[PDB]
């Protein structure tokens, strides 16, 4: 469906103005007829974007109500009402058991539904942001007259007019223009104004001057044009549809959840029906056969687990909110940890998005300035008298000014009225020479010649601030070579000197080096005009050369670039040390893209492209073995004629990849290419041209300050302070939460065994029921909750940023090793500790373990109010039941006591508690509150009716203590083996 | 295979065999020590049997014994359980001076055979003739229910003293040696008739305290036969038999705590 | 005692409940203290 939109567009900028009118039945001068425009409206439809059909929240909520655990809990809830119905008909049961348990279980499903619904959130308003880029109104020429109309009423063929400050209402063929410049950052991510004129200037319509696009704005001048595309058919309207239309897809974390749901659901249905038939064979009435099944359901399903996961995710997202990293989708909290490839935009993401002075060439020396936002570098020069001469030209031969009321904000961050290069120079001098306004007050400008297309220079004449002179100084800047052809002397370390071929060659060298760094280079020179030839009232003519512009003194060079953000180089290296592959994907030109790649460490030192090898060896590129080149730089124009299989080979064959001059669909294609190889991919960006890629990414991260509204709609995560170091933190947090989820899951599952085994022995042994159904829910929904959550606050056991990204195909959240430990080893020890306390309670009340076998028949018989114990005493029905429920209560408390040790062992997968310590305060809180809850549930009056919880005698609490301790020792010995031999036996069997 | 190789499948079996073996051996060990802390003659706790329960022979479907006089197999169900109990009180079961003793044919005081020790043989229990149960196949019309006080080791059932007012106000009040049992329904549409030891409507105190199964096997607890020769027919009559005493109490939950709940209906 | 051994069939479940609830409360307070050592 969207495969059409993933392709590069076709256009009609090659046609003549006249020819273009024939195609759209239009007038170049009079414009369309009121009737013809209305006709075309009904024909083509409105100049608007329609949002894609969404899935209502209704269906979204209910889709969770049927996912493995909820299905089993539904079967339980209904099977409760089943047994209740069968009762209400047969023998009038005045009880509330099956009825209430059926109500409780149905509530558990609904509430669990809210948790998973909260986790599976999708806040997407892509198409809405795009719609915000179409103006409310447009100016059209109809019947030879200009009028404002609803922009939706704009059709292909009419004559539109735009001017500085307004949004392009539709894709236009420029037919007339006067000084028109446009901001195409929507399509390129670059905000430098692009001229628009009627002349065709490139075969590529996205590069030609005679096309203006919807989603962009006119920055200055005026233009008229013929509408060629409207609504969804515009270049960026298609990007809108592509972006808004892209199928979301399941996250890595989501896939893991479903996976263990299958496992646990599997064992549940297995043991469920495996013992349902095992009971009927033993001659159990279907009346009972279902009651046992309900218990089996409740025992096997970890009722509180899915909600635990959600809370652990939420708590991890809260910590990241506190580092200026907003998470829109709870699952995106983990994806960053599983990320193996980052596709990053350059401008406004890796870079500050601001022309900044990078180097200066004066005194036959290359000086480097500090490009960082917060200025974390050092000085270059202050002493040289040459510097002050260059500094003066940079301030004086400059027409840029700071906007009013910025004195509060830092120099480099403040808004400037002017072109990017003049702003850069302004901020450079203001920083290291103080107020520039002061320099422009001490040296009043009397005449100037602003930068001309033809002159290729800008000159200014000022009253020298010096009192002993107060004469006229000439300054000029422009193209380095043009400035050179106008110089005779060079200000070396203070004093001038003739411009010999020697210094002239050093100039060329300096010029070539700076240009090689992808930096824009300017020349600077001045000339102190002779006093006798220029009186204090001498008039200077700016129109006609009234003053010399030759034999001037060359002062120096200055170079500039849109520099990396301070934290970016280090963040890139850190991603790469964690084994994450970092690719650059930018709409910017290749020379600039490549230079920043080396600056931030995308391309490491020494690595070459095929073009680099060819130039170094002075040989044809076809003569170069492409396998000798680990780095590559792909232009979008070449990308366009490559198949995906060939794109896949590029991705496979290079470690250091730069995709430059890419369109928005091309970014999507590169992302998909990476994913196709089985990689989890993150995208980082800030422009509307990142929207499709951000949507398709497993996780999209947008910049918060510099980011466009669209990009932040398309993302899963926002960096609110533009701190790229947050990606590094995000991946670290993502890995940590993945491990801690394992700990929390194992902990929760472990207590399933002591809830399952009592029901089994109840059938096979014919003893009184050791633990009840209600009692199970008091564990999974009550006591285990806070402890399970607390594992989310566990510190790393080792340097997680030192390991490679997990293999999502092999490294699962829940594997066989977890089940073996939780179900086969620790849970089994917990089961016994439960049974022990059960036998203790009964034996101390007169029913010794031996006489318990095959007694349930008489025990449950409501009409036998005289059962004989081991000592020959006789018990009524309600009397023995009180002891039985007291058994449920102590078995319950036994679970809590054995979960104490389990909580401590689940703390660490490898390390010892004596190494990791007990610095998790939430965990300790869990221990205290868990025990408080259990005690309250046993001793609070009335709980014997609502939950069948009975007061325990002090000695009862200590039954499971020896089992709780064996768990601690056992797991500590086991992990001691793991560490002592990384070989594999204990490791490959039990290492979560 | 599914998971691993044969070598791995073996090792996982050798482990869980030794592992579960140890766990079973430990579980058994903790059961040993538990038993080691307990007496053979007396249970550690008795507060959960404390107030004695009162149970009868007619096995009630739901605290009810409804049947038809004009039908044979209508009551043959209740006669099965009635027989089961009384069959134990046979004279052939009580033979010789061992381990039985002839006790007062009239309600007497308690009898202490020492302590709950094995320092003596089987503590000798009082004989009880089912022949003390006058009038009661059993009552084919108007049932002859048999009451019973639940056995509790070392329990001395203490009758109420005639200090103040009483339900069966002072009639045949053998204050010193009889634990009374008065059945009731207002709703007085019956005819209560009690049979027992010495002809009294109670339990003779000479059968106490019970020394337990280990120290007193073949022991016989006193019975109290109750006959309802009601002149009514074809209606559910809620009859409650209540025992009175210092150590006797009741509960709204446990409807058998020192009392009966019988729903007789001679639907003939 | 002899016939006056009523205490054998008695248990102070009332005190046990009072003590049990005291303990539960104090464990609840202790937990808050440790948790609130930083929020
Ligand atoms: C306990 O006493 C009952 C009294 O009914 C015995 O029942 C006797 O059963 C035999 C054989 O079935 C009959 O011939 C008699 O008529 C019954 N009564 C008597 C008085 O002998 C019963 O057998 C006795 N049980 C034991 C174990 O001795
Ligand atoms: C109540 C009692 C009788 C039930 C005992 C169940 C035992 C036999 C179960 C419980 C957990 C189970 C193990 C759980 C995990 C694994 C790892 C997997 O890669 C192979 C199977 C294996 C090794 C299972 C074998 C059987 C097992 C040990
Ligand atoms: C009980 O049986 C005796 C004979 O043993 C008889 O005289 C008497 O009438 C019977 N009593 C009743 C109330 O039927
Ligand atoms: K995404
Ligand atoms: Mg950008
Ligand atoms: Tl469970
Ligand atoms: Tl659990």
């Amino acid at each position: 469906l969207d495969e059409l939109k993933k392709e590069v567009s076709m256009d009609d900028h090659k046609l003549s103005l006249d020819e273009l009118h024939n195609k759209y039945g239009t007038d170049l001068t009079r414009g369309l007829t009121n009737a013809r425009a209305k006709e075309i409206l009904a024909r083509d439809g409105p100049n608007s974007l329609t949002p894609p059909p969404t899935t209502p929240e209704w269906i979204k909520f209910c889709r969770q109500l049927f996912g493995g655990f909820s299905i089993l809990l539904w079967i339980g809830a209904i099977l409760c009402f089943l047994a209740y119905g069968i009762q209400a008909a047969t023998e009038d049961e005045p009880a509330n058991d099956n009825l209430y348990l059926g109500v409780v279980l149905s509530t558990v499903v609904i509430v669990t539904g809210c948790f998973s619904y909260y986790q599976e959130a999708k806040s997407s308003r892509i198409m809405d942001s795009f719609k915000n880029m179409v103006p409310q109104q447009a100016l059209v020429i109809r019947d030879g007259e200009k009028s404002t109309i609803n922009a939706e009423f704009v059709v292909a063929g009419d004559l539109v007019e735009v001017k500085g400050g307004d949004r392009i209402p539709a894709d236009l063929r420029i037919i007339s223009a006067h000084g028109c410049k446009v901001d195409n950052s929507s399509l390129t991510g670059e905000s430098e104004p692009q001229t628009r004129s009627p002349e065709f200037s490139s075969e590529n319509p996205l590069e030609t001057r005679n096309i203006a696009f919807f989603s962009t704005n006119c920055v200055e001048g005026t233009a008229r044009g013929v509408v060629v595309y409207t609504g969804d058919r515009t270049v960026m309207g298609r990007i809108a549809t592509l972006a808004s239309g892209l199928e979301v897809g399941r996250t890595p974390i989501a896939i893991e959840i479903e996976h263990f749901i299958h496992i646990i659901t599997g064992v549940a249905v297995f043991l469920g029906v495996s013992f349902f038939i095992l009971s009927l064979i033993l001659g159990y009435s279907w009346l009972e056969a279902v009651i046992f099944l309900i218990g089996i359901i409740v025992a096997n399903v970890p009722e509180g687990l899915l909600a635990t996961v959600t809370v652990c995710l939420t708590l991890t997202a809260k910590r990241m909110a506190r580092k200026n990293c907003l998470v829109k989708n709870l699952e995106a909290v983990e994806t960053l940890g599983s990320t193996s490839t980052i596709c990053s935009d350059k401008t406004g993401t890796l870079t500050q998005n601001r022309m900044t002075v990078a180097h200066m060439w004066f005194d036959n020396q290359i000086h480097e300035a500090d490009t960082t936002e917060n200025q974390s570098g050092a000085a270059f020069d202050k002493t040289s008298a040459t510097w002050s001469a260059l500094s003066r030209i940079a301030a004086l031969c400059n027409r840029a000014v700071f906007q009013a009321g910025q004195d509060n904000v830092p120099i480099l961050k403040r808004s400037v009225a002017g072109d990017a290069s003049e702003s850069a120079l302004l901020k450079c001098i203001e920083l290291c020479c103080g107020s520039v306004q002061g320099m422009r007050d001490r040296n009043p400008k009397i005449v100037e010649i602003p930068f001309n297309s033809t002159n290729k220079y800008q000159l200014s004449i000022h009253e020298n601030e010096k009192s002993s002179e107060s004469r006229y100084l000439l300054v000029m800047k422009g193209a380095p070579e043009r400035i050179l052809d106008r110089c005779s002397t060079i200000l070396l370390n203070g004093a001038e000197e003739p411009l010999k071929e020697d210094m002239k060659e050093a100039f060329q060298n300096a010029y070539l080096e700076l240009g090689g760094l992808g930096e824009r280079v300017l020349g600077f020179c001045h000339f102190a005009l002779p006093e006798d030839k220029y009186n204090e009232g001498y008039p200077f003519d700016a129109d006609e050369p009234n003053f010399p512009t030759t034999d001037l003194c060359f002062v120096g060079l200055m170079a500039m670039i849109d520099p990396p953000r301070a934290a970016v180089p280090d963040a890139v290296g850190k991603c790469r040390s964690a084994g994450i592959k970092v690719i650059m994907v930018t709409g910017d030109h290749p020379i600039t893209a490549k230079a920043i790649a080396k600056g931030v460490g995308i391309i490491s030192e020494g690595n070459e492209t095929i073009e680099d090898i060819a130039a170094r060896l002075n040989i044809p590129i076809g003569q170069v073995n492409p396998r000798d080149a680990k780095a590559c730089v792909v232009h979008g124009s070449d990308l366009k004629d490559l198949s995906t299989e060939v794109l896949d080979d590029i991705l496979h064959y290079h470690t250091e990849i730069v995709f430059a001059r890419t369109s928005p669909q091309q970014k999507l294609i590169i992302v998909e290419g990476c994913q196709r190889q089985g990689a989890i991919v993150a995208v980082t960006g800030d422009g509307v041209n990142d929207s499709p890629a951000l949507k398709k990414a497993d996780i999209g991260v947008a910049m918060g300050i510099s980011g466009s509204d669209v990009s932040k709609q398309a993302a899963d995560m926002i960096l609110l302070d533009d701190n790229f170091a947050s990606i590094v933190t995000g991946v670290e947090e993502g890995r940590l939460i993945f491990d801690n989820l394992k700990k929390s899951i194992a902990y929760t599952l472990t207590s399933n065994i002591p809830e399952i085994t009592p029901f089994l022995v109840f059938i096979i042994g014919n003893v009184p029921l050791p633990l009840g159904t209600v009692t199970i829910l008091c564990i999974d929904l009550g006591t285990d909750m806070v402890p399970a959550i607390s594992l989310a606050y566990e510190q790393a056991e080792s340097d997680i940023m030192k390991r490679q990204p997990r293999n999502p195909k092999t490294d699962k959240l829940v594997n066989e090793r977890l089940i073996s430990m939780a179900y086969g080893q620790i849970g089994m020890i917990q089961a016994l500790g439960g049974f022990f306390s059960y036998f203790v309670i009964l034996a101390e009340n007169g029913f010794l373990p031996m006489d318990l076998i095959g007694k349930r028949v008489r025990w449950d018989d409501r009409w036998i109010s005289d059962v004989e114990d081991s000592f020959g005493q006789q018990w009524t029905y309600e009397q023995r039941k009180i002891v039985e429920f007291t058994c449920h209560t102590s078995f319950f408390i036994s679970i809590v006591v054995v979960q104490w040790a389990d909580l401590i062992i689940c703390k660490t997968r490898r390390n010892s508690i004596f190494q990791q310590g007990m610095k998790n305060k939430i965990l300790i809180f869990g221990l205290f509150e868990e025990t408080a809850l259990a005690a309250f549930l046993s001793y609070c009056p009335g709980t014997d009716v609502a939950l069948r919880m009975y007061p325990l005698k002090p000695s009862w609490w200590f039954c499971a203590f020896p089992y709780s301790l064996i768990i601690f020792l056992y797991d500590e010995m086991r992990r001691f083996i793991i560490r002592r031999s990384p070989g594999g036996w204990v490791e490959q069997e039990t290492y979560y | 295979f599914l998971g691993r190789t044969g070598s791995s499948w073996f090792k996982i079996f050798l482990f869980y065999l030794i592992f579960y073996g140890c766990l079973a051996g430990i579980f058994i060990g903790t059961i040993q020590v538990l038993l080691l802390t307990l007496s053979d003659f007396e249970p550690k706790y008795q507060d959960r049997v404390a107030p004695p329960g009162l149970s009868h022979a007619p096995y009630a479907i739901k605290t009810e014994i409804s049947f038809s006089i004009s039908n044979p197999k209508s009551y043959e169900s209740f006669v099965k359980s009635m027989h089961k109990l009384m069959d134990l009180y046979n004279e052939s079961s009580q033979a010789g001076n061992s381990p039985f003793e002839d006790c007062s044919d009239t309600p007497a005081d308690y009898i202490k055979r020492g302590d709950l020790d094995d320092s003596q043989g089987q503590k000798k229990a009082c004989r009880f003739s089912r022949m003390w149960l006058k009038n009661c196949g059993y009552a084919e019309g108007k049932p002859c229910v048999v009451a019973k006080l639940n056995r509790i080791i070392g329990f001395y059932p203490k009758p109420l003293k005639n200090t103040t007012d009483l339900p069966e106000e002072l009639q045949a009040n053998y204050n010193q040696y009889v634990l009374p049992l008065r059945c009731a329904a207002r709703e007085k549409i019956g005819s209560i008739e009690y049979f027992g030891l010495g002809g009294y409507a109670g339990f003779p105190l000479q059968y106490y305290p019970y020394y337990g199964k280990r120290l007193q096997k073949k022991y016989l607890q006193p019975l109290l036969a109750i006959q309802f020769t009601n002149l009514t027919q074809n209606m559910e009559l809620r009859i409650e038999c209540k025992v009175y005493g210092e150590n006797i109490d009741y509960s709204e939950k446990d409807r058998f705590r020192g009392r009966f709940e019988v729903k007789i209906e001679v639907k003939s | 005692e002899g016939p006056d051994n009523d205490e054998r069939f008695t248990y102070d479940y009332y005190r046990l409940r009072v003590v049990g609830l005291i303990v539960a409360a104090v464990l609840c307070v202790i937990g808050i203290i440790i948790l609130l050592a930083g929020k």
